[PDB]
């Protein structure tokens, strides 16, 4: 299976961006598809989750802010992200979640970048 | 469905067609023979040596099954024994899942004989398989497999991985001032006094499956820590699962087989709310072993009546009840969290 | 939250040389543990997942152990291949959190 | 309460105890007794609302004008028996049913003249005043809506279904936008939910997502679906929602539909329409990126009954969304003509 | 058919197939699709009878007068559309319904314009015209009811029970004076009986001797019951019945009670009356031989509200015979106020 | 009185409050009066002269046999030398002409097997010569106040204290709606229609009676006479309108010696029936296939309707009185030797 | 959401002059405006509700007027207590927004 991830780029503080996630070889609404990013130089941190069911969860840090959603035409999952401020820059990950509660299937990653 | 009802407190009968939610609180017919003999096969040679039950209902179509099992796994030649136990409450949750196999066991539609190889089905067996090595929740109810009129469900190994409950046995309900969330094992009542807040629940299992966010009432705007029934064990994120001065009761009585929430004291029980109580722990019954009954109990901030589990042993308290004078180390306690 | 530490910070050893990498929890996250491998420029692979099974696809001279709080992952043969950076988190509940992470040297 | 259920493929029943939800709408409310609180006390309360300011009624549902017609006769006969100049005049809803800034107040102490219950049958009819508090009718002009008293009483005990039972109602101390709980039922078991009250039917389905599937509306009330009495309430955005919020649209997952946005401007000029995801007849909707943008609903045939035949949405999904009124079909927000232009087209002019 | 039964006290069944007559009374008849014979058809009926010299229509119940409700507007289109100067105009109901001589004719040829059914929507609201066949209503100046049509037409098939359904009527050749037997049920099981259609629900009992019980009416038709729908209808006499024989009831020992006669001046002015068998709230009545005869129904408040109190009968039995209707308590022909003269109290001005 | 019901021909639904009728042609355990008052009643009766008990329907036949051990029981454990002892059911069942004596006090002992006796109390069965009929009891016991209902299962009888020719009105159900029509209780099921005028559809009877059909429970029992009548009065058939056909006269002489029959208008298989001006008169009845298993397939009628009225009995498919054979004698075919 | 826009941004007035407000909103919302009033170091106080519809307890020397888009806030006489600031909010959909603000000064 695939996973491409396409629409970041720079962006002023107190923007917004939409991000995308083409899968191949799979249908989204059957996995458990979550983003996580990772900041240069730092550690990676979990964002949120939308079920198969359709639920969704979100940490604390982004809870108002990003909204995650899917398209079943498009057979692409997306990232809302609003208001964005200066620890909000990093690269993104499209990933998803199977046995163990564990992430098997990442993207290759794409770049947001947060400055005047 | 069309149908009739009644109502005895104002003897008024009508009738017309709708939605109904009946209380509950069954020949399955696990895949195929000849397909869930390859499945557990092929699971078997991938590593995972037994499975853990999500709720009753997979404990009975195991123990229904597993004779004409056996039969088919010895029938093609294959080492392999399947041996089902009882169920022990809390049923926890396994790492694993079943494969779905590409093809069937060519053969197939007496007894058995027992191998030295064990698929061990939900048991006091923890030893020769760990729960790290258990598949679960790898079952899904058909189309059109269950039903009021069925009385014989189809079931089919999952081909994903999931962590909520089945909706496909899931009845909610809210008429007026009385609600209802329910599934083959749960019955939970809430009403409206002056809010919304839990009446009393009927538990004859303990699940660890999540309910669907799509058959619960009033799911935004509510703390995981306020529900009465911790979200751990299938309870509904739900306004309709709080009640007033009590938190998540994830201390409580959960080891028992068949259990039942209400609002007041324990027979022969008395409680006060005072600022000098002992704070919040693990839930106390209320005869000690010997069979002596306390008889005066104190919270700091709950809200009377008091919060009590009914189970066939004893009546245990809530957390936030603690004995006023009387100390607690000679007491019997819960040894579970959820 | 549960907050997950690692040690050692760094690590250096040469071909064949034996390699242990341990993480700590803050919590009773009993054996809901993954572990991962991140080389620079690249996304992060999944190498074991239940603290102790392997992902398949993934050579066995990784090793996983642990229950509870205390883990531990083991390398028995370093290749030149496994030169990179190795991440533990706990998938016990949400939020899920990853580790700081622990760099092979040399 | 008890009941049972049948299936007629195997002559059978199935009986059981629990919460029953029945299909109460296009059932005739006028076969039932109502009491609102008390004559004296009702009295009391409408004498007080025409001194402060307040004009007259408008109506939340249409169970509170049929109330409203009981109830007048009596009202203006004991009104009279206490030498006050005023009759109350009820007159007839359509659609939608705005709300009022208003509200009718408490009084202190009942009239100190008159019968103590609702139905003393014989009384001398009054006479006409010249100071009239109008229910809601096609009388915006002696009094605008920012005069009006809304939502303003509260269901007590019902017998809804059974049809001669009796409907007690009393006059709220408090100001709220809520519609009465009273009479809501919400039910979904396995794929299939329902929202519903005494006028809104409101069916979803568990396709590839949860999706409305099909809705029955027979008054456009624009109170607030209460969130108690709403399944799958967190995660939804109010520009989603098929049914707007403000028109009583349950703010759920359930009350939408992929493609669609919010139908702001529907036909909500009628008195009743079904809600479809089907072609109007003699119709074909093609999708094309080439289509306009989305404006006021239109009606499938023209002023003079000519069946257009072609139109297109831009990213809208099959089966197109659909209103089914006694003039015919409409057509969604989205989907607007192929070829013909607008102008000869009739178009919704209320938006919510 | 098939069905099944329900007992509420033990919470279980019964299944099978069957008759089974349901209580269809005080239902609303308006929410079905009406098919007479043919628009075409019919317009051409209604033109032949104008010419022939039939004015209007006297109708048998309130299921023709919904029927020619739904169907005036399409039926004016269609003349119109041919060039007949001719408006259909459809009024009110007053009881009793009484008969007219005249039948409406059935045409050899109809119309050579307009639709093929019922339900094309969409048609241009037709213009008036200076001659009318008027529908009953208050109308009974223009044109007298011996020039009036009554009874001239007869139910194909139907579905009532279910509240979308088709119903197909037709213009007979014959002349008649039977109720129709489409919508007919009469059924006794153990000691209970009843006689229903769609707007009576007489019912029966065996106490000592089979007697009625009770009777729901919501019209006063005034065709005959069949005989073919009737239960034990030999050995009784016309004069013992107390629904009159005038007024479509049934020539049976079922319709009787002992000590009464047959009621030709009781309120059957009334819109909806029920008849049942016990004293009126505040009023005695007591079995004295020097009580006057037998005369026209008197009701039990006076005009003024005031409640008369002592009643008699000469050889009448308890519980004395009443009807309820919206007024409120009427007595039998046979109970007579004791001390106050009758000309102080309001009687019924109806013969049937 | 609440309940659904499904038309499957327009596929359509509904429900409400009204009164059903079921088609009940087991479930029942029968409660007689008490068993200390009917072993009064038998000693008495068997004191006045009367040996015996004629059945009135299966329903009594069945009470009957199930009541019949404990009855002895009480009878021998107080003390009396009497046995009751009940046969099978032959058909028709014919009246007879005394009543059961309503005892003024209960036996004073009574609430294990007996002994046979040489003094025999036969109910119902082939024991005509030491009981012959002219001393046997008929119609003797009444359903009581609330004995039965939809959901009863326990019918509790009475003695009476009486004399009736007519059937128990407990038990009967006729309805009519549109244009079908139904006379039934618990041993018939008489249909009918309006095709032109009503007439008979068909019958289905598990049992020949003798009793009267009351005429409260009966439809348009006026402007009829009772040489019309398809089913005859002698047989619990009811006097009305729907109990006709046309061309038709009273099957006096029809195979009512069956056990289980059945009423339709078709022929019977591999037969032709046509009407002739040149056709025998009407006697008893005649059956298709001959005793030796050939079928005959040629018959006339003088003035009768098509299609020809039929008798389904389990054992063979009988015509009715008005249609004979053209060529074949009926010497040799097999006749009904009883009649009404 | 709705933005509320008032005019002039200060007033300056003489005892019983004669004051108009005026307040737009970028929205069609007809009936649902409330106008308050607030001295500094104190809470607001609301005079008008429904856009004409006076509070119970405040003088009738303030009146209301106006829908659709465009509101004004007239006062009779003005009086030593009638200085401070004036405020329009919208009251027809979630977010409630008010408006910049108006003060009234002593000349």
């Amino acid at each position: 299976v695939q996973l491409v991830e396409s629409g970041g780029g720079l962006i002023q503080p107190g923007g917004s961006l939409r991000l995308s996630c083409a899968a191949s070889g799979f249908t989204i609404s059957s996995k458990y598809m979550s983003w996580v990013r990772q900041a240069p130089g730092k550690g990676l941190e979990w964002v949120s989750i939308i079920y198969s069911s359709g639920s969704t969860y979100y940490a604390d840090s982004v809870k108002g802010r990003f909204t995650i959603s899917r398209d079943i035409s498009k057979n692409t999952l997306y990232l809302q992200m609003n208001s964005l401020r200066a620890e909000d820059t990093a690269v993104y990950y499209c990933a998803s979640l199977g046995s163990g509660s564990a992430f098997g299937y990442w993207g290759q990653g794409t770049l947001v970048t947060v400055s005047s | 469905h069309h149908g009739c009802s009644v109502d005895f407190s104002k003897k008024e009968t009508r009738c017309g067609t709708g939605v109904f939610v009946y209380n509950d609180v069954y020949k399955y017919h696990p895949d195929s023979p000849r397909r869930l003999a390859a499945a557990v096969k092929q699971a078997w040679e991938d590593g995972i040596c037994g499975i853990s039950s999500v709720s009753r209902m997979e404990n009975i179509m195991w123990r229904s099954v597993e004779g004409e099992l056996n039969a088919i796994l010895e029938e093609n030649g294959v080492q392999l024994t399947v041996v089902v136990g009882s169920v022990k409450n809390p049923m926890w949750r396994g790492p694993q899942r079943l494969p779905v196999p590409v093809n069937e066991l060519p053969h197939g539609w007496v007894r058995a004989a027992k191998t030295n190889n064990s698929f061990v089905v939900d048991g006091d067996t923890l030893k020769e398989c760990p729960l790290k090595h258990r598949a679960w929740n790898s079952f899904l109810v058909e189309d059109h497999g269950f039903g009021v009129f069925h009385t014989s469900v189809w079931l089919k190994v999952r081909e994903d991985y999931s962590l909520e409950c089945d909706p496909a046995v899931i009845g909610t309900a809210v008429k007026g001032k009385e609600a209802v969330h329910s599934d083959l094992g749960y019955w939970i009542e809430s009403e409206k006094n002056d809010t919304w807040r839990l009446k009393r629940a009927h538990l004859i299992e303990m699940k660890t499956c999540e309910w669907p966010k799509s058959h619960t009432l009033w799911t935004d705007g509510i703390e995981e820590s306020d529900l009465i029934i911790p979200k751990s064990l299938a309870g509904p994120l739900s306004h309709h699962n709080t009640r007033e001065g009590y938190r998540t009761q994830m201390k409580g009585p959960w080891h028992s087989e068949e259990l039942e929430i209400r609002f007041e004291e324990c027979p022969g029980t008395k409680v006060h709310v005072e600022e000098t109580c002992g704070t919040r722990g693990p839930s106390l019954r209320s005869t000690t072993a010997s069979g002596r009954v306390i008889e005066e109990w104190c919270c700091r901030e709950c809200t009377m009546p008091p919060l009590s589990f009914r189970a066939k042993d004893g009546c245990w308290y809530g957390m936030e009840i603690r004995p006023r004078k009387e100390p607690e180390s000679n007491l019997v306690r819960s040894m579970v969290t959820a | 939250d549960i907050v997950m530490t690692q040690s050692p910070s760094s690590v250096s050893a040469s071909v064949g040389d034996r390699v242990t990498i341990t993480c700590r929890a803050s919590q009773g996250i009993s054996t809901w543990l993954a572990w991962y491998q991140q080389k620079p420029g690249k996304a992060p692979r999944l190498l074991i997942y239940a603290a102790s099974s392997l992902q398949s696809g993934v050579p066995s001279r990784f090793s996983g152990s642990g229950s509870g709080t205390d883990f531990t992952l083991t390398i028995s043969s370093l290749q030149p291949e496994d030169f990179a950076t190795y991440y533990c988190q706990q998938a016990n509940s949400f939020p899920f959190t990853f580790g700081p992470g622990t760099k092979v040297e040399i």
